[PDB]
RNA sequence: AUGGUAGGAUAGUGGCCUACCAUGGUUUCAACGGGUAACGGGGAAUAAGGGUUCGAUUCCGGAGAGGGAGCCUGAGAAACGG
């Protein structure tokens, strides 16, 4: 029953509600479908007779990409800690778009000693990523909107991208 | 006819640029005029305000007095230059003597009723002079004499036709919109000295010609802006008209819900109403269980 | 700090504001009076001869 | 500096910084296209297009951050009056962070799929 | 309420909504406010081969199916065909 129409706001003087219409089939403000963690689940949901929205209400992997090299492989999620624009959003553990969440790249690993074939230091990577290959605990953002895309899409934070957001973590 | 046609336009622009240079004074002013009114309005409530900062406030009056008396004194001086070389006042001999003369604050008073008098007796022959000018040049004469004569009046005509009534625009500058209180205001009005403070006669908030007039302002700087810059398009102008309203004394939280509100929702009275003493122990002995607690 | 201190100083502080600017207006207001025109505006005396 | 919230930002466009013709008429700055802002919702180096209506006219108001307003204005025939009167409609635009843009300063304004609710144009060039 | 960015939602721009910021925007060229059986306006439409300017043509101002509340399928719709 949420509003998405336009004529609910006040004017650019602040006209005072007109009440023209009332809620039509059109304007179908639809429900904040938050997700969470946990074995994946679809909702399809048709709009506009044959427009197939995908409501993403729990999802367990990911396409997480990597810049430097350019390559995504699956990975199983751990949990998001940061968050931009909300921060229950975090402690809620839903996962919407542009949220910092960890993983367990391990298949980048196996990935890594499949193209190189050396050891982590337990053509080459900045320093700081190095500190949680060990830990195993690495952190990737959202790329995709899951609410309408039924998808988890990302990319592993790469350079400064780091160095604004553990700056923002703490 | 061409250097006598823009002879005049030297003429214009130089009234033009004398015109904004004593808006700089009226905006210069207001800080004065805003604190005026916070003063205490009574005899007694001055005497009580004299008390707590005794030493330091009787410096201040006498610098207050000092410097009030020297800018009295001088801008009717410059009235009185102003209106000797505009040809206003035809009396240059009585003119020139007062320019020389100390005078104190009771004879500042009574030359500001000379030079408004003077004034008036220009204004009247100007105005009725220049009407007459206009309408004669637009040839709305010969075209609009039956129908619309109560709009047709001349700008003389015009501005008494408002002097009828001083009343309603008395009402007006009592118009306490900045929500200005003064000192001592709520002993004075408690002790009979002197509530809806939407008008209030002791307050002088003369804001709403004022804001015209700073609607005045940036009409005239926003047209003499043209050349490089002008005095004060908005500076400290709307800025003024901010801080004595508190910019807006907006919240918010208290806009978008996330202050708390302190306010009667009206459908929420009475659905969930009441209970009768739903305190099943008598309540004094939790009161031995709140000072000497069983975690404490 | 009282409060009528706060305002009497407000008031004072506005009062020279408008001490030195009717200074330079009368000071403008003398230039265009007197025939001792400034440097900024000898191009009227030069387009009029009859000054 | 740039970086000043809580996310980074980069447009993704569809050398590091996409240079974008606008048609009609128009080339970008120097400084727009070697600045160091991201401004996505900018009309050149983002996402938005610009295209359509023009209209041209005189900034009135610069007070606050990356939004400014126009007054364009006409002397405005009024037929029964037999007048032309001024009348002015100031609308705010949106103002990229490649113009040092004060009042005065006539400028170049179109449509640039209109931001929030009053900003329906956007400068493109000054004079 | 105005913008900034981010997120949600949308078929989609969007303060539409939310988060956190900056405080702003419209005006004497009239912002806001009082009058209208606005069965009155609209070239909406041929005309009336002289009924003064129209006899006539139509668009027209909305809500609803006993009443609030929510849901449902269809390129159509918050249906009087659930």
């Amino acid at each position: 029953g949420i509003s998405r129409d336009s004529r609910h706001k006040r004017s650019a003087t602040g006209a005072k509600r007109a009440q023209f219409r009332k809620k039509r089939k059109f304007e179908l403000g639809r429900q904040p479908a938050n997700t969470k963690i946990g074995a994946k689940r679809i909702h399809s949901v048709r709009t506009r007779g044959g427009n197939k929205k995908y409501r993403a209400l729990r999802i367990e992997t990911g396409n997480f990409s990597w810049a430097s090299e350019g390559i995504s492989k699956k990975t199983r999620i751990a949990g998001v800690v940061y968050h931009p624009s909300n921060n229950e959003l975090v402690r809620t553990n839903t996962l919407t778009k542009a949220a910092i969440v960890q993983i367990d790249a391990t298949p980048f690993r196996q990935w890594f000693e499949a193209h190189y074939g050396q050891t982590l230091g337990k053509a080459k990577i900045e320093s700081s990523v190095e500190s949680q290959f060990s830990a195993g605990r690495l952190y990737a953002c959202i790329s995709s909107r899951p609410g309408q895309s039924g998808r988890c899409d990302g990319y592993i934070l790469e350079g400064e991208e780091l160095a604004f957001y553990l700056r923002r973590l703490t | 006819s061409v250097q006598r046609d823009a002879s005049k336009g030297y003429s214009i622009l130089q009234q033009t640029k004398l015109f904004d240079n004593i808006i700089d004074l009226r905006i210069k002013l207001q800080k004065a005029v805003i604190a005026a009114n916070k003063l205490p309005l009574t005899t007694e409530s001055w005497e009580e305000a004299k008390m707590d900062d005794s030493e330091e406030t009787k410096r201040l009056l006498k610098e207050n007095e000092k410097l009030f008396n020297n800018l009295f004194n001088r801008l009717i001086n410059f009235r009185i230059k102003f209106q000797l070389g505009d040809h206003i006042t035809q009396n240059e001999e009585v003119a020139k003597h007062k320019l020389s003369k100390k005078r104190s604050l009771k004879e500042l008073y009574q030359e500001t009723n000379s030079l408004d008098s003077e004034l008036k007796e220009y204004r009247t022959a100007v105005l009725n002079k220049w009407s007459t000018k206009v309408s004669s040049a637009s040839g709305n004469a010969a075209l609009s004499s039956n129908k619309f004569k109560a709009i047709n009046l001349p700008a003389d005509v015009q501005v008494e036709n408002q002097l009828s009534d001083m009343s309603r625009l008395m009402k007006r500058t009592k118009l306490n919109r900045r929500n200005i209180t003064p000192l001592y205001f709520q002993k004075d009005c408690a002790n009979g000295r002197l509530i809806d403070i939407t008008e209030n006669p002791y307050v002088f908030d003369d804001e709403d010609f004022y804001r015209v007039l700073l609607n005045d302002l940036i009409d005239k700087k926003i047209s003499n802006a043209h050349n490089s810059e002008s005095a004060a398009i908005t500076i400290t102008s709307t800025n003024a008209r901010s801080n004595n309203k508190l910019k807006k004394n907006i919240d918010t939280k208290a806009s978008k819900g996330r202050k708390l509100n302190y306010s009667v929702q009206d459908p929420i009275a009475n659905y969930e109403a009441p209970i009768t003493s739903g305190y099943k122990w008598s309540d004094d002995q939790i009161d031995e269980f709140f000072a000497g607690l069983l975690g404490q | 700090m009282s409060e009528l201190n706060a305002l009497l100083k407000d008031i004072n502080g506005s009062l020279t504001a408008t001490s030195e600017s009717l200074e330079r207006l009368s000071g403008i207001y003398s230039n265009s009076a007197t025939d001792e025109i400034p440097e900024s505006n000898q191009l009227h005396e030069h387009l009029f001869y009859d000054a | 500096t740039v970086q000043s919230e809580r996310a980074f930002q980069k447009q993704p466009h569809i050398t590091k910084r996409w240079y974008k013709n606008a048609g009609l008429g128009f080339k970008t700055p120097k400084t727009a296209i070697e600045g160091s802002y991201i401004d996505k919702k900018c009309p050149f180096t983002g996402l938005v297009s610009i295209r359509g209506k023009i209209l041209t006219g005189t900034v009135v108001s610069t007070k606050m951050h990356r939004t400014i307003v126009i007054r364009r204005a006409y002397l405005h025939y009024i037929p029964k009056y037999n007048r032309y009167e001024k009348r002015h409609k100031n609308v705010p635009v949106h103002v990229s962070p490649a113009f040092r843009v004060q009042v005065g300063d006539i400028v170049t304004v179109g449509q640039c799929r209109p931001i929030s609710k009053t900003v329906r144009f956007n400068v493109v060039k000054v004079s």
